[PDB]
């Protein structure tokens, strides 16, 4: 694997965010080269352990892409966030989801 | 109003750690409908969307078979350009294939496609005519005269304009409650300052399908493309897309920017202009 | 469906 890509990531949720409401939070990693990528979900820090992911595809410049999903209920307490390891990267990257992007 | 059938399969080699993992997904436009890895418990190609689940147990016994088979290759095919490139058994490498057909409104064919890429890069293609390779270089050359020499484009060919259009019009009837709608994008404006003098301005698409859309940013009429952070096309898990793209602006001239986003299932194309007091 | 077994190596 000569050429390495650095996984882009996005969390946020399948619906608009209502405090309260059930919904689905989303963690979309693209644009990764070699595929071999751990991918978790966070709740206040701790990793949530049920969570789907999709089937290995890729775009048309043959980068990967993965979506890992989970059922949550927002609250404006709890805080979520997305863990990524890559091999292009130094250490596991965490996102935390924001209702603004 | 075009639809396609699509195949996309992932080879990846695991030294000292046994076969390949082997990972095949079918699509019919921007909805997946089959599935099949390697390193799943049932070893059978397997169901993604409802309206394929109505097969019966000979086509799961022939797309078992034939997803097998492919795979076969591709285990032979890492080795194979083991030695092309001159690389060590040690190191994990990646072979990627996508194929398929597009097709009109009105079923008839409109196009085949065979893409095949190595570690990431392009390897060989199929041509347009469906007669002919495009190699990406020297050593992709070598199988360009292999399947030269063997024909393997007619063979190809009879698939990719036959069998897949075909079966790409089969799906469309038996799923066309899901298949043949066009949901169009719901778009929204935001707004966050990053200081009291300027703020973000993001332009929304969600809950749309299928997942083509376009998003420019135009100040005063002029686009701003070099100054436009757009993110990749993700799905929302419901069988919808969303995007975004951001542009930072001014405080007090927001007025002066403008979102267009295009979509098929747009009447015509929309114009957002974030509103102030 | 997929395309039917048989195709040659690289």
């Amino acid at each position: 694997e000569a050429i390495q890509r650095t996984p882009k990531i996005q969390v946020y949720s399948r619906h608009p965010a209502e405090n309260g409401k059930s919904n689905f939070l989303n963690c979309y990693v693209s644009g990764f080269h070699p595929s071999d990528i751990e991918v978790d979900l966070l709740k206040n820090g701790e990793r949530i352990e049920k969570v789907e992911h999709s089937d290995l595809s890729f775009s048309k410049d043959w980068s990967f892409y993965l979506l890992y999903y989970t059922e949550f209920t927002p609250t404006e307490k709890d805080e979520y966030a997305c863990r990524v390891n890559h091999v292009t990267l130094s250490q596991p990257k965490i996102v935390k989801w924001d209702r603004d992007m | 109003g075009s639809h396609s059938m699509r195949y996309f399969f992932t080879s990846v080699s695991r030294p000292g750690r046994g076969e390949p993992r082997f990972i095949a997904v079918g699509y019919v436009d921007d909805t997946q409908f089959v599935r099949f890895d390697s390193d799943a418990a049932s070893q059978r190609m397997e169901p993604r969307a409802p309206w394929i689940e109505q097969e019966g147990p000979e086509y799961w016994d022939q797309e078992t078979r034939n997803v097998k088979a492919q795979s076969q290759t591709d285990r032979v095919d890492l080795g194979t350009l083991r030695g092309y490139y001159n690389q060590s058994e040690a190191g994990s490498h990646t072979i990627q294939i996508m194929y398929g057909c597009d097709v009109g409104s009105d079923g008839r064919f409109l196009r085949g496609y065979r893409q095949d890429a190595y570690d990431g890069k392009d390897y060989i293609a199929l041509n347009e005519d469906l007669r002919s390779w495009t190699a990406a270089d020297m050593a992709a050359q070598i199988t360009k005269r292999k399947w030269e020499a063997a024909h393997e484009a007619e063979q190809l060919r009879a698939y990719l304009d036959g069998t897949c259009v075909e079966w790409l019009r089969r799906y469309l009837e038996n799923g066309k409650e899901t298949l043949q709608r066009t949901d169009p994008p719901k778009t929204h404006m935001t707004h966050h300052p990053i200081s009291d003098h300027e703020a973000t301005l993001r332009c929304w698409a969600l809950g749309f399908y299928p997942a083509e859309i376009t998003l420019t940013w135009q100040r005063d009429g002029e686009d701003q493309t070099q100054d436009t952070e757009l993110v990749e096309t993700r799905p929302a898990g419901d069988g919808t897309f969303q995007k975004w793209a951001a542009v930072v602006v001014p405080s007090g001239e927001e007025q002066r920017y403008t979102c267009h986003v295009q979509h098929e299932g747009l009447p015509k194309p929309l114009t957002l202009r974030w509103e102030l007091s | 469906v997929v395309v039917g077994a048989g195709g040659v190596g690289k």
